[PDB]
């Protein structure tokens, strides 16, 4: 009757030493926030007319 | 009358200017638009695999 001691179950990230990887994707925070024109775009449209 | 056609061709230039100005800012926040909902989709995939 054989014994089962062969049988080593292995895991992902048992005890790795605790690298503790800090990512922080900081991905929602690139964003372009334009800046606006220098003006004469409601204001010259409306005054001006025909 | 000579001086007609060069003020006729300064305005047609300065028009030809504005509208590709306009065509390169409507591209431009298209651009930006596109970049900033693929972004948030892509984070947003990416957090629910991980
Ligand atoms: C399985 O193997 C690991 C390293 O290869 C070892 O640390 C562990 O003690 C083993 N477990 C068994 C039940 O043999």
């Amino acid at each position: 009757i054989k014994d089962f001691g062969g049988f080593n179950f292995s895991q992902i990230l048992p005890d790795p030493s605790k690298p503790s990887k800090r990512s922080f994707i900081e991905d929602l925070l690139f964003n372009k926030v334009t800046l606006a024109d220098a003006g004469f775009i409601k204001q010259y449209g409306d005054c001006l007319g025909d | 009358a000579l001086q007609i056609p060069f003020a006729m061709q300064m305005a047609y230039r300065f028009n030809g200017i504005g509208v590709t100005q306009n065509v390169l800012y409507e591209n431009q926040k298209l651009i930006a638009n596109q970049f900033n909902s693929a972004i948030g989709k892509i984070q947003d995939s990416l957090s629910s695999t991980a």
